[PDB]
């Protein structure tokens, strides 16, 4: 039974700063001891 | 199909998605459990 709630407050949408997060392994390739330029979907810094 | 693994001999290999000729030998590269294969400093 899908049930709503009585007095849900509106969301706040407050602002914060993501410094260096969201970096992930873009593929399934092992690479060692190297620098590598990717073009993909990333959370940009700050 | 599927065959045995010939090592230390120039063979024509076909892994799951990787083809070519070369010499197969065991190694100590520490793959992560989600890393199917590796690459050199080139491509």
């Amino acid at each position: 039974r899908c049930t709503t709630f009585d007095d849900v407050q509106a969301p706040n949408y407050t602002q914060h700063t993501s410094s260096m997060r969201g970096v992930y392994y873009p593929d399934e390739i092992f690479r060692s001891d190297t620098l590598y330029l990717t073009q993909d979907l990333f959370l940009p810094f700050y | 199909l599927s065959t045995d693994l010939i090592k230390n001999q120039c063979v024509n290999f076909n892994f799951n998605g990787l083809t070519g000729t070369g010499v197969l030998t065991p190694s100590s590269k520490r793959f992560q459990p989600f890393q199917q294969f590796g690459r050199d400093v080139s491509d």
